[PDB]
RNA sequence: UACGGUGCUGAAGCAACAAAUGCCCUGCUUCCAGGAAAAGCCUCUAAGCAUCAGGUAACAUCAAAUCGUACCCCAAACCG
RNA sequence: CGAAGGUGUGCUGUGAGGCAUGCUGGAGGUAUCAGAAGUGCGAAUGCUGACAUAAGUAACGAUAAAGCGGGUGAAAAGCCCGCUCGCCGGAAGACCAAGGGUUCCUGUCCAACGUUAAUCGGGGCAGGGUGAGUCGACCCCUAAGGCGAGGCCGAAAGGCGUAGUCGAUGGGAAACAGGUUAAUAUUCCUGUACUUGGUGUUACUGCGAAGGGGGGACGGAGAAGGCUAUGUUGGCCGGGCG
RNA sequence: AGGACCGAACCGACUAAUGUUGAAAAAUUAGCGGAUGACUUGUGGCUGGGGGUGAAAGGCCAAUCAAACCGGGAGAUAGCU
RNA sequence: UAAGGUGAUAUGAACCGUUAUAACCGGCGAUUUCCGAAUGGGGAAACCCAGUGUGUUUCGACACACUAUCAUUAACUGAAUCCAUAGGUUAAUGAGGCGAACCGGGGGAACUGAAACAUCUAAGUACCCCGAGGAAAAGAAAUCAACCGAGAUUCCCCCAGUAGCGGCGAGCGAACGGGGAGCAGCCCAGAGCCUGAAUCAGUGUGUGUGUUAGUGGAAGCGUCUGGAAAGGCGCGCGAUACAGGGUGACAGCCCCGUACACAAAAAUGCACAUGCUGUGAGCUCGAUGAGUAGGGCGGGACACGUGGUAUCCUGUCUGAAUAUGGGGGGACCAUCCUCCAAGGCUAAAUACUCCUGACUGACCGAUAGUGAACCAGUACCGUGAGGGAAAGGCGAAAAGAAC
């Protein structure tokens, strides 16, 4: 084992994806294009994020 | 003068296209064989 | 119905960021780079709701990668979309 | 195809030998003629192409048992 | 699975100066460490952006293979070998003729 | 005035004549060799329904998506 | 303390060959006796790669020719600018179609490319550029023809074909002037428009289809007549006084 | 009206010259023949190799044709080099 | 499992992690655009255009699910036509297409040899098609044998270039019988009794053994030359491990490993104490398969070319007996022997290797070995099917040459 999301696993997951997907990458896709300096990690880890929310809505659907 | 290449994509997919072979069952050998050479074209078209 | 949020992704590079880009701000439009598929009216309603303003009209082109690329290894860019998103009035940017 | 329907005698391939035995080859074929057959049980007529060796089979066994044999076969009349 | 680890006290028995010692600076994948002062390279830099700005030779520690190099017994000043032995998860690392836990 | 290219202002802006192989003209005439189809469009009913659906006019409002769009263009970008 | 290879020297055997060493070379080689061979090359108008020859010779691709000044540069006949010259001008002008696919524009560079030099280029390398309700495609329809459920026929593959469904080279709705970029225009902008649907409102009302009808809907030659694009000239206006 | 005439575009190819390691794996230059027809041209489609198509030449069927091209039988066979 | 990582060229930025939780490997899942059997329709592969329903609506529309064709079954309808049938519609279940070889079947050459060529041969080979499986086909005697007998099929070794067949030319070429490898037999035409009765399938957590992750794993120093010991010289130690590959030159003791011992959440393969379910044990007899055996005509296969020609198969025309019966024993007749035709199923010994793991080579070493050691079916050529290359080496370490 490496990781745990014990996290993703509780209720209203599609808040958090919106806020994710809506304004975090967004934000992140216009920032790194205009050219931000950390954003280069901060991208792989909202795009893993959003994988990790949609995989839980799809093992369940309650949140 | 007048060559013997005069092109025409639109006779040109329908004469060697992907479609043509797939309708015929001899040009599904054609692309059969083609895959087993190992092509990256099977068909001109694309 | 309108677009849901989720489709609100088609938005992916915010300018282009030439010299036409910034002349059409000058005069009232802000040129995007949006997805492939993504609709005129899905560029519309992703504008309106992710930036604050009105906007008039959208006008689409899609790009056509260069090959930019030596004879070895011959490689392609990848075709993008521009539009040019008309703020005549109420613009904020 | 030339089927016989009840016998399933089809074209049978063979050599058309001569005097001095040349080989060109021939083919034998059925003769199928279309006959219409009266089903009593029915009360309809069955349209069937069939040798005159599948009338004798008809003739010599009733034409429900070759029916029977025919939908057994998944042959339709 | 690494008897040579991140940062430990080794001594090279084989190529340039066998007596000298040092710590660790990497492991890298490829079968070769660095360990301080044990492979000075003169490197002759042109000026490059960022990093070595100014340009100039200057003492780098190049990498030589790890089977080259083997710890520094700390009981006694030679090089030994170091062997795992232990059944569950942790594979401690054991000094060899010694069998003192490294 | 970097002589690329920009910022301001601007007179007269009419008449006659000659005009196509272009338009009227899918017209007119003449001739045998007797010169596509279907949809759009208009109209009439059938089944069916009945202050309905539906039609027609006005008025308002919304939509008109997607792809191509550079360049060569009887040729240094097509075929040779 | 120098293995195979390469290159010399000496010695040696009838020979094929061998032995030793110098030089280079920088990890191998294999006494002796047996065994097995992809076991020996100078030729096959032999196959592959390298390199000569002719020879620094022919040629440098329509006999539409250029000269000079200035700029740039390490270098200018060929790049830029200027002034004269010549060439085409029912094209060697401009625009669509097909076809190609970034060759477009800007900066930079001159190794290979360009039959020469190249500062230049369609070359390299980066960065930009293609904006549509009215233009095409898409779409609605169909022609030749293609595919064709069922079907018929054929030893299997398959051939043909009804309903149907595709298929433009044809028939279907609609936008023009002026301006703009280094590169896009009937697309951006400015001005003045047009078309087809949906929904709602109001008024009125019998509406309604793989059905019927009309229309779409059509040849060749020829002869006017009217007119316009367009040209010439006059007037007008601005400048000239050679 | 004209398978009328003269003659551009257009289509063809009669003579000569140059070329023949060409500018070109049949062109260029001077002249030539038809040019309202049995014309020419664009875009699709159809006919497939002992087959097609042919105003007929063994012409044409991708610079290939008294039988195209591709792979297979195939290392055919070769009393010959 | 781990102290390192974020695949490579390919470095750098920005980070992630401490064996207790980063990466990495294994198993199991989820997602899985579009094209392609492509399957809602169409099409010029990766595109265009729909319908139906359910939600939501911002009324502009947005999502999701389904909608191919055929066979079978079931239902509900339903023509000419009167009962019905054809037909329609719906639901379910399957199939489709691909793949290197092996196997079975449908069709089937020619070059060639005969020193020509036509019978013959090549050869039932190449090729096309259809079909199935991990194997397939075959298979349980109307078989051989020779008065003795054996006992299904397949495969190997002889028999044996034998008997024969043959323009008696070229050539083709068995069988009997023996040695082995393997080796279980059945079932339905049919009632009663017994009735998971013995089996065979399906389905099974329990058991072992494997596979797909891994773990431990011995023992070397001093000196010399040298850039660097792994070489030398000396003295040791290990060895069920001196298989191999790296390490600055040749290492059993430097490192991966090696023999050897151990391990598996989870998913699977085999044998299963094996539970359950269903088909169906054995007993008496009546028969044991009719357009069939056989025949005539024309062909094909048998080693056998129609010959003295048995035997098998059928395109055409006929046609029995029926266990009092019928077939075979190489024209045919009698006797004797042997077997039951006109219905099926069946493992093993056998063939092959797309693919995977381990090991080996008097195999190759970059004009070789794959066409391809290499970003190769690529560049390139051709409208197309198709053809199809050249191209490895610095160094130990980039210490890749600051000035």
């Amino acid at each position: 084992m490496k990781a745990k999301e014990l996290r993703e696993k509780s209720v209203e997951e599609l808040n958090t994806e919106l806020l994710n997907l809506l304004r975090e990458q967004f934000n992140l896709r216009m920032q790194a294009a205009s050219g931000q300096l950390q954003q280069s990690h901060l991208l792989k880890q909202v795009r893993r994020d959003v994988a990790r929310v949609k995989t839980l809505l799809n093992e369940k659907a309650g949140a | 003068m007048k060559r013997t290449f005069q092109p025409s994509v639109l006779k040109r997919n329908r004469s060697h296209g992907f479609r043509a072979r797939m309708a015929t069952k001899n040009g599904r050998q054609v692309l059969a064989r083609r895959r087993a050479k190992g092509r990256a074209r099977l068909t001109v078209s694309k | 119905m309108i677009r849901e949020e989720r489709l609100l992704k088609v938005l992916r590079a915010p300018h282009v960021s030439e010299k036409a880009s910034t002349a059409m701000e000058k005069s009232n439009t802000i040129v995007l780079k949006v997805a492939k598929d993504a609709t005129k009216a899905e560029i519309k309603a992703a504008v309106q709701k992710l930036f604050e303003v009105e906007v008039e009209v959208v006008n689409t082109l899609v790009v056509k990668g260069k090959v930019k690329r030596h004879g070895q290894r011959i490689g392609r860019r990848s075709d993008w979309k521009k539009a040019y998103v008309t703020l005549k009035e109420g613009q904020n940017l | 195809s030339r089927v016989c329907q009840v016998t399933g005698k089809r074209p049978v391939t063979g050599n058309n030998r001569s005097h001095a035995l040349n080989a060109t080859k021939r083919r034998f074929l059925p003769n199928l003629h279309s006959h219409r057959f009266w089903v009593e049980s029915e009360k309809r007529f069955v349209t069937l192409r069939v040798s005159a060796k599948g009338m004798r089979v008809i003739d010599k066994k009733g034409i429900d048992t070759v029916l029977a044999e025919l939908r057994a076969r998944g042959e339709k009349y | 699975a690494a008897k040579i680890r991140r940062d430990d006290e080794v001594i090279v028995l084989t190529g340039k100066d066998k007596g000298k010692r040092g710590k660790v600076k990497n492991v890298l994948s490829s079968g070769k460490v660095i360990v301080e002062g044990i492979n000075l390279v003169k490197k002759h830099q042109k000026p490059v952006p960022a990093l070595n700005q100014p340009g100039g030779i200057v003492e780098k520690e190049a990498a030589i293979q790890v089977s080259n190099v083997a710890i520094f017994n700390a009981a006694t000043g030679k090089a030994d070998r170091v062997g795992f032995r232990f059944e569950d998860g942790k594979k401690v690392r054991f000094f060899k003729s010694n069998s003192e836990t490294i």
